């Protein structure tokens, strides 16, 4: 029981397909596939490969305000099937813009983490450090040390 | 500009 | 007024340097930097530089399971002053810690992003996309697409 | 481990 048309084959290899096409994406883990999941990534890879190279597209990724990745994706989701039509071009390109959403995250997520880190490093500094450093004459004391 | 993305997307699924 | 041994120096610039030096070490924006600052800058980069190659730190900072970064960094930064001494060299090699541990961040901070973002995606897919999918027998239907 | 880390900074710093 449960073919390739079930719910939950089409989950199942979905998410794997999608999980290996982001991190396929990303390059610029890995993901356990039998060989006929490889093959429906070769028939994602192309796809991706030939996305990347849209210059124009990635400019507009790029200027995506994503104070909201979440409401981005659905609103992208939502206008690219409003027609009502559906191919597997399509189901690729809306994979293809989560990959990316991914990496544009990060670059909204990653300055924040630095301040959070920092955050940290600084208030240590200001009730542990600085009475010592004050000492040095600030962090003047660095540069003869 | 969403839009704009979604649209792309939309023509390029479609032209495959 | 304000000096060099002032708190409010002392913070401003251990935040440009501290700012500066992280950024340096995920090479592997800037930051706006007087004269000065730019020389203690480089009286760091030195020092990190070195501190990349000892390799038994790398393992030991890649192995620290860091479910709780924030713990790690004051365990750390509290274990290494815990004697009461200070110097020059221990509060640069805590700037390094710091910078190292945005690096370590991401690298658990980020599969976490994929499983929303993927989230999100397999959200839309079962509720949108796959009635569609079944039609075509499901993802079999794109090998021969 | 935590610990490991903070000994070899301390060293470090130290012999700098």
């Amino acid at each position: 029981g449960g073919g390739p048309t079930s719910s939950e084959q089409i989950m199942k290899t979905g998410a794997l397909l999608l999980q290996g096409f982001i991190q396929d994406r990303a390059g610029r883990d890995p993901v356990p596939q039998d060989a006929s999941t490889k093959k429906l990534s070769e028939s994602l890879k192309r796809i991706g490969d030939e996305l990347d190279s849209n210059m124009e597209l990635q400019r507009m990724i790029a200027a995506v305000d994503t104070d909201s990745p979440r409401e981005v994706f659905f609103r992208v989701a939502a206008d690219m099937f409003s027609d009502g039509n559906f191919n597997w071009g399509r189901v690729v390109a809306l994979f293809y813009f989560a990959s990316k959403l991914v990496l544009k995250a990060l670059s909204t997520k990653v300055p924040e983490l630095i301040r959070t880190i920092m955050g940290w490093t600084l208030d240590f500094l200001r009730e542990r450090l600085l009475g010592w450093i004050q000492d040095q004459g600030g962090w003047d004391g660095l540069l003869s040390y | 500009p969403e839009i704009w993305i979604a649209q792309e997307l939309r023509r390029i699924g479609d032209e495959f």
